[PDB]
């Protein structure tokens, strides 16, 4: 021997003391609370509340609008006879080469 | 429904041939579509009814944002960053709006494609071409810029592009 | 008078065919009697700690803490680089990046030849 | 982003005043409520960025990486309950400070709009984990695996305050937008490239790229289970998200200079792939796994497309997850049997159902089946690097034939067969750690469900 | 598999082991019933020719070649017992198998449902506990000093105890537990 | 319970060295092999004949 | 599906096929007549009984335990240990 | 004769399951029941032109009544 150790503990069993454990504490009441908690929060709250408002979160990227502008300039050039995209996407007379 | 524009969304006229039996067997096919036209479609249109005599009872509307113009990054002078954020957020609006437009494209191309079936390479050959002529200007337009493009960079490329094209005309006619 | 069977590292000698299982000396038999000794002295130490009826848990086996003890953690204090490790270890190491880098070097300096030279068919490669 | 940043600000006085068997009842609850708080960042717009304040900004790379975050922190307290019964009241109240400090650390590191107050935030994320694995490791090699990280992560991370405050001298300001708009292509030169050097190094290293990667399994198999399940899902994309920001001042040079990189990255993934195949360790299993991933990311980042960047934030939040929940199976099965060898225990299928679905569903999305955003963000990855070069197609694919083998081996290793006849400690799940696994695997489905949250600034 | 091995096999052992294999491989190839006889017949025949020979090394020698002609003239595909390792039967039923450790970390409920099993369980729990000093003793008491020599086990010598080491050989789950 | 003597350490060279490591191992000295000293790493674990 | 062994069935088995051997006499067979001391049998005849009864029941016995099943008692213990066989 | 066929306790792995479906289906039903209700009786907003002289609000650029409010 080297030191005055105490022996390695054996594991307890929560099921031994309770078998009803959830396996959060070894005291009942508290086990049962901190379970019940843990999934109305959770699952309950984060996931369906989340779920659907990140669902029936407004279209701020603006992905209606692009496909509406885009009907909208579709219609007005190809009713004109202009060419549905443009060659450029800016203007040449206000862009000055060098030379 | 049809609510949508059918010129932005074309659609050649339909053509069904008139039904010509020339045997005396009944039709099957008649008679499965008289048994769901009673079973399922009668009791879904009543639905319907019932639920757009609901939505009607109190009707709101919403409107389509218009964005005004703003001088552009050529406009723009260096170093000034209200400027050039108002003409950045401008380009980015007008990209988005170009994607969609190659979308819509190619929507018509997959639509007259399946249309018409077996004879495609022949009959859905004015949306191939539409099609091209949006490919090749957009790919021109917004060529690979990286992920981290910007209106600078689409002039620059521009710029780039239009010195190339009037070298080669020089080069061409002189 | 028949052909004989040759074998191989994934094809090993079977045990009826082995000439040394049928010249056995009076040393073998001593060898395999110590051979049976050892296993069933193991063999009685395993099962009276799994007939225990007292004990609750996982019984440790050293073997299997030498076994992933050398195989993860014993290594590097018994290196010692000799040409043979030093060899291998440059060329499994560094011969396959070279390879790869001359490979997709080779690739994008044609591509980008091609494209410059105008001849490549970038039609409808609008997503990069 | 102070209606965020606050509330974890109060968990620690929150912590240290609630009562002795009420800690971890607390903790977990308002960790949820401030992951649903959270949950609000989602809304990004489609051009600009939320610039809340001259500090603050979110971004559509930073929202999911937030959420990831506040979302993870309760599943690390629930695992700490789980490991840590015995332990003195102090001691549970210091280590669930560790993890809020933590997680207040690395909210703060992802809504930085300056590089400079990122850097320093990016750095105080060391101390909680070097505390947390050096203090609450189970095993000797702790120490060992704590000086790796820490002293692998600064030789990395010097040279990169050194190159911004050159930048900020140079340039006039470290504000992400103003380097932004006004950068400026960078010429090919000796200076350019040792400050490309040091950026890139400085985030390759915490990626980590392949050979600069043994603090990792060094770390997270002899880290507790928050530390494995906080180092694996989070600090890990510290590294994707500085390189996904730094690289914006870095180009043209970035043509030039990711050869080295691209090389070593695809490479590692495929010798990492190939020692998952030969590991007598699960966790080690697990880590490497996570190394070959995160060389993907590398590939994405440095092939740097409009298509990578997306491919590349669907993949790291999904890795996050599935790391998470292998790391967490991992876990439990280790508390069963007190050790890490995984031909140790066999017939866990047999012995605990449950488990066994959650294994199964956990290395399925591991090997990236559809339409799980694993598989999207490899696919777009795999797309971006076939038109970046076609053998990058083959290096791909032997990569994915791999990942699959060892993902599918290490689950019949596990699970299947005959179990072994003198382990009667095998005691049913608990409800505690089912929930735990659903909770990592749902959201996974969900955003299968709506994709578009996680692809990034690009989309 | 009940038996425990020695330390070598014998000429004898050797050479049943290997009439028998050669047997099974001849009905492998022999297909029917009247030619399987009739060759196994055959068989026999050559086996009793060979079986009276005094010089030992000649018979080594004999059996050695009879090895390498049956390895040469065996079947591909010899056929197999289903139950048999190998057989497309093999450890099926493995996956069924639960033992009794698995069966008392029941819920209450759960034993509720079973009242009458679980006392002849406790039953027999009990007597497992109160027989291991006594079986730990006697194998004790028989082993030689240096240890064990073989892997078989004393019986019982008196009338109130039990072999020792008895628990999972006795418990073991059944052939077709599901 | 293992002590830190039932670890496999440096390749053995004197025949001493040998028999504590086949000792170690619960092996006959006579049957105990290790791998050849190339400083592969592999140390005095015993090279067993290369069967499944 | 298949309807459960017996002791009887079993016994009734094994002496059924020990009846249709031709170098055993029916008349002095029983449950407990040695096949080498008082039945006058050797090693062969040994080997091809056991892989008669293996051929019979539909099952392989292993060369270690076929050795030392000497009776036909003995091959009914056998048979009814390894198919859990308790009445 | 009928036989005990031992298995696994599998009592706590049915209570949890039917826990996570009780506190899924606590409040997905009453989210379930209110999307229909929305979705019937207040239907979509109809797009129209912007009135003149009008101001709108975004929620009054938005679509679909839950994402307005
Ligand atoms: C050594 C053998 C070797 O060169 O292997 C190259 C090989 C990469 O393959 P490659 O693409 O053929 O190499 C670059 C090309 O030859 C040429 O590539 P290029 O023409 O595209 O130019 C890029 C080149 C531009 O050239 C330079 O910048 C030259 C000046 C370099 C200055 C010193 C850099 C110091 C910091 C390096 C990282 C330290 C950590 O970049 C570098 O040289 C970067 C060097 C560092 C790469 C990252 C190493 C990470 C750690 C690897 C594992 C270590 C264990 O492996 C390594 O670079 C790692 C070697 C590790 C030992
Ligand atoms: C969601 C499910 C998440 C996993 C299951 C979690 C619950 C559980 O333990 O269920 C078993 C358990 C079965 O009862 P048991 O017999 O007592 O359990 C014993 C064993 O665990 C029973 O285990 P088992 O082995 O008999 O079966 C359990 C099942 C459970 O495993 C799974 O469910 C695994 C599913 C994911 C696989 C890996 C990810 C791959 C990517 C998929 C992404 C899809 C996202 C879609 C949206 C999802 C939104 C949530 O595993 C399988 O069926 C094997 C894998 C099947 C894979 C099928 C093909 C997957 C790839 C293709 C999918 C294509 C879908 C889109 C198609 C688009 C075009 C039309 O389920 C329940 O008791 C359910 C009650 C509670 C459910 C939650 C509340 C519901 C009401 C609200
Ligand atoms: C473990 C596993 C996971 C566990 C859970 C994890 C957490 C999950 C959390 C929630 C996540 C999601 C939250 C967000 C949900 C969301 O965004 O929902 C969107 C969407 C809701 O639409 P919305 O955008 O809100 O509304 C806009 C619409 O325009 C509005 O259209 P409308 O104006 O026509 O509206 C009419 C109204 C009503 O329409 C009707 O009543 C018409 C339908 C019947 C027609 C026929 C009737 C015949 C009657 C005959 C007699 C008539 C008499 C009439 C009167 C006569 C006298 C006057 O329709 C609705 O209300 C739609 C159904 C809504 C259901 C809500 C589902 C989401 C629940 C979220 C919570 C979930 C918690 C867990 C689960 C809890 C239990 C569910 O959801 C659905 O539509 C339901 C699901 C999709 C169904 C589509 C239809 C079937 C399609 C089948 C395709 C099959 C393809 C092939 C498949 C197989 C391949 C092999
Ligand atoms: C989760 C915590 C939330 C905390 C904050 C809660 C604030 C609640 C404030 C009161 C509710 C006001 C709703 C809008 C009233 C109608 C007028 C209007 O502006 O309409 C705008 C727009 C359009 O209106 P409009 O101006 O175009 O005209 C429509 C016609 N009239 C004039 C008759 C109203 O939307 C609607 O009118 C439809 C509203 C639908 C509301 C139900 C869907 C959402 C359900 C959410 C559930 C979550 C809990 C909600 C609890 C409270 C419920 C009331
Ligand atoms: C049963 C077997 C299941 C397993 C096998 C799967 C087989 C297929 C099962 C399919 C079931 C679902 C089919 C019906 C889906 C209905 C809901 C769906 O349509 O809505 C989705 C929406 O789902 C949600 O968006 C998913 C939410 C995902 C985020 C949840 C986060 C919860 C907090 C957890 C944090 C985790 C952090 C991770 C990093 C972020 C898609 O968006 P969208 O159709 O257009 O919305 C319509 C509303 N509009 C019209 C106004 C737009
Ligand atoms: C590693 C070994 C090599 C690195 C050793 C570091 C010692 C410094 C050696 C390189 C110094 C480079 C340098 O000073 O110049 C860079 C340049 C100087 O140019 P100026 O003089 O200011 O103006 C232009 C003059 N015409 O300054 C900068 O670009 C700022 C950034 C330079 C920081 C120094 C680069 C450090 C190298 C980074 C490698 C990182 C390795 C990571 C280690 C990981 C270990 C796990
Ligand atoms: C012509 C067709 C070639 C086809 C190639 C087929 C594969 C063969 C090439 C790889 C086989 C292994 C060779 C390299 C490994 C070294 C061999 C070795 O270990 O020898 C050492 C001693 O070292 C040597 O003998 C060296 C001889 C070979 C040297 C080869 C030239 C050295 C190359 C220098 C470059 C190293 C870096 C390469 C990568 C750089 C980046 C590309 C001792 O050998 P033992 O195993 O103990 O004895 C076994 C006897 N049969
Ligand atoms: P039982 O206890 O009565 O004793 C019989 C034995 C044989 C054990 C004798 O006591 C004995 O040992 N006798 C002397 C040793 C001896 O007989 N040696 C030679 C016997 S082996 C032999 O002669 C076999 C040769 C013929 C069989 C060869 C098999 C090849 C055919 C393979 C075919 C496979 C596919 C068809």
């Amino acid at each position: 021997i080297r030191l005055q150790e105490d022996p390695d503990p054996e594991d307890e069993n929560l099921y031994e003391k309770n078998p009803d454990s959830h396996g959060y504490d070894k005291d009942p009441i508290v086990d049962l609370w901190n379970m019940r908690v843990v999934f109305f929060f959770g699952f309950s709250i984060v996931l369906v509340l989340g779920s659907t408002f990140v669902a029936y979160l407004p279209d701020y990227r603006m992905q209606e609008w692009a496909r509406r502008e885009a009907e909208r300039l579709v219609k007005y050039r190809e009713a004109n006879g202009l060419p549905l995209m443009e060659s450029n996407c800016f203007d040449p007379n206000k862009i000055q080469l060098p030379e | 429904p049809d609510s949508w524009d059918k010129d932005v969304y074309p659609e050649p006229p339909r053509r069904t041939p008139a039904p010509a039996p020339q045997t005396s067997l009944p039709n099957p096919v008649t008679y499965l579509t008289k048994i769901f036209d009673l079973l399922v479609d009668r009791p879904v249109t009543l639905a319907r009814e019932f639920i757009e005599q609901q939505h009607a009872k109190n009707r709101y509307y919403y409107y389509h944002r218009e964005f005004r113009r703003v001088p552009d990054i050529t406009e723009c002078e260096e170093k000034d960053i209200l400027c050039m954020f108002e003409a950045e957020m401008q380009w980015r609006r007008d990209y988005k709006v170009d994607q969609e437009i190659v979308n819509i494209i190619q929507e018509r191309l997959k639509a007259c494609q399946q249309r018409e079936g077996e004879s495609y390479r022949q009959n859905c050959a004015k949306e191939l071409e539409q099609f091209t002529q949006v490919s090749k200007a957009f790919q021109d337009r917004y060529s690979d810029l990286g992920a981290h493009y910007s209106a600078r960079k689409c002039l620059a490329k521009q710029k780039q592009r239009m010195l190339a094209e009037r070298k080669a005309a020089k080069e061409a006619a002189a | 008078s028949f052909p004989k069977y040759k074998p191989s590292r994934l094809a090993t000698l079977p045990a009826t065919l082995d000439p040394a299982e049928y010249d056995i000396s009076p040393e073998t038999r001593k060898a395999q009697a110590e051979r049976l000794a050892i296993r069933s002295r193991l063999k009685r130490e395993y099962l009276l700690q799994y007939n225990d009826p007292n004990r609750l848990g996982v019984i440790e086996d050293p073997a299997l803490i030498r076994w992933t003890y050398a195989r993860s953690a014993n290594i590097y204090p018994n290196f010692r680089p000799t040409p043979k490790t030093s060899l291998l270890g440059a060329l499994f190491g560094i011969g396959p990046l070279f390879f790869w880098y001359y490979v997709f070097k080779t690739d994008r300096d044609k591509k980008e030849k091609l494209i410059q030279e105008g001849k490549l068919d970038q039609t409808f490669n609008i997503s990069y | 982003m102070l209606k965020i940043i606050i509330p974890t600000t109060m968990l620690l006085p929150m912590t240290w005043m609630s009562k002795h068997n009420m800690i971890w009842i607390n903790a977990t609850v308002h960790s949820l409520l401030i992951s649903l708080i959270s949950l609000s960042l989602l809304n990004q717009l489609g051009e600009n960025s939320l610039n809340f304040s001259l500090t603050f900004f979110s971004d559509s790379l930073s929202a999911p990486l937030l959420v990831l975050t506040t979302w993870l922190l309760p599943l690390m307290l629930m695992a700490s309950q789980s490991h840590l019964s015995k332990e003195t009241t102090t001691r549970k109240k210091l280590y669930i400070t560790m993890l809020i400090l933590l997680q207040l650390f690395l909210i703060m590191t992802f809504t930085a709009t300056e590089l400079i107050l990122f850097y320093i935030l990016f750095e105080a994320t060391l101390v909680p984990t070097l505390i947390i694995i050096t203090r609450w490791g189970n095993q000797t090699e702790r120490l060992n695996a704590g000086l790796y990280f820490l002293f692998y992560t600064l030789a990395g991370s010097l040279p990169l305050l050194v190159a911004l405050v050159y930048i900020q001298n140079t340039t006039g300001s470290l504000n992400f937008l103003i380097i932004h708009y006004w950068s400026h292509p960078l010429s090919n030169s000796w200076s350019n490239i040792f400050m490309w050097l040091a950026c890139i190094m400085a985030f390759m290293v915490k990626m980590p790229l392949y050979g600069l990667h043994l603090w990792l399994p060094k770390a997270h198999v002899e880290a507790p289970i928050a530390g494995s399940m906080v180092l694996a899902a989070v600090l890990l994309k510290l590294g994707g998200y500085g390189m996904m920001r730094i690289t914006t001042i870095l180009n043209p040079l970035t043509n030039y200079m990711a050869y080295p990189f691209l090389m070593l990255s695809m490479w590692g993934m495929i010798m990492t792939s190939s020692i998952c195949l030969r590991q007598t360790d699960l966790k080690s299993l697990i880590a490497y796994s996570s190394v070959s991933h995160m060389a993907l990311v590398i590939v994405a980042i440095m092939i740097q497309t409009p298509w990578s960047f997306m491919g590349a934030t669907a993949l790291m939040i999904a890795h996050g997850l599935t790391s998470s929940m292998l790391f967490c199976l991992a876990n439990t099965n280790y508390e069963r049997v007190h050790s890490r060898t995984m031909i140790l225990a066999r017939g866990l299928q047999t012995l605990l159902p449950l488990m066994a679905t959650w294994w199964l569903v956990a290395s399925l999305t591991n090997l990236a089946l559809p339409p799980s955003i694993n598989l999207i963000g490899e696919l777009f990855i795999i797309t971006a690097s076939f038109s970046w070069s076609n053998i990058t197609i083959i290096l791909m694919g032997m990569n994915m034939m791999i990942t699959a083998l060892y993902s599918l081996y290490m689950l019949i290793t596990t699970q299947r067969g005959k179990y072994t006849h003198h382990i009667n400690n095998i005691k049913p799940s608990f409800t505690r750690e089912n929930a735990l696994m659903a909770l990592h695997i749902l959201p996974l489905l969900l955003l299968t469900l709506n994709p578009k949250m996680i692809l990034g600034p690009l989309y | 598999a009940f038996s425990a091995p020695a330390a070598y096999l014998t000429h004898q052992q050797k050479v049943l082991r290997l009439y028998k294999r050669a047997l099974r491989h001849l009905e492998s190839w022999c297909v029917h019933r009247d030619k399987y006889r009739y060759f196994a017949c055959l068989m026999r025949a050559r086996f009793d020719e060979h079986k009276n020979e005094k010089d030992m090394v000649k018979a080594t020698q004999l059996l050695r070649q009879a090895e390498e002609e049956f390895w040469y003239g065996q079947h591909p595909q010899p056929y197999i017992f289903p139950e048999s390792p190998g057989g497309t039967s093999y450890e099926r039923y493995e996956c069924y198998k639960v033992p009794e450790w698995c069966l008392d970390d029941w819920h209450p409920s759960e034993k509720a449902m079973y009242p009458d099993y679980f006392a002849k369980r406790e039953q027999w729990k009990r007597l497992r506990r109160e027989s291991w000093e006594r079986e730990v003793k006697q194998l004790q008491e028989e082993t030689p000093p240096g240890g064990p020599r073989t892997e078989a086990l004393p019986p019982a010598r008196k009338e109130g105890d039990l072999p020792p080491l008895w628990w999972h050989i006795v418990t073991r789950p059944r052939e077709r537990p599901m | 319970h293992v002590t830190k003597d039932m670890f496999p350490g440096p390749y053995p060279k004197t025949p001493e060295e040998r028999a504590a490591a086949a000792k170690k191992y619960n092996m006959r000295v006579e049957d105990y092999e290790p791998y050849p000293d190339d400083g592969m790493g592999y140390g005095d674990y015993p090279k067993l004949p290369d069967r499944s | 599906d298949a309807p459960p062994l017996t002791l009887e069935a079993i016994k009734d088995r094994v002496l059924y096929v020990l009846k249709l051997y031709d170098k055993i006499d029916p008349e002095k067979l029983s449950v407990n007549s040695h096949f080498m001391k008082d039945l006058g049998l050797d090693s062969l005849d040994q080997v091809e009984i056991i892989m008669a009864m293996e051929d019979e029941f539909g099952f392989e016995i292993p060369d270690i335990d076929a050795e030392k099943l000497m009776c036909p008692q003995e091959i009914v213990d056998y048979i009814a240990d390894k198919k859990d066989v308790y009445e | 004769k009928r036989l005990f066929i031992i298995k696994p306790s599998g009592f706590y792995d049915r209570r949890f399951l039917k826990l996570m479906r009780f506190y899924i289906l606590l409040t997905g039903i009453p989210v379930a029941i209110g999307i229909t209700l929305v979705n019937v009786f207040i239907g979509e907003a109809e797009l129209a032109d912007i009135p003149e002289g009008y101001v709108p609000e975004h929620w009054e650029y938005f679509k679909h009544p839950i994402s307005r409010w």
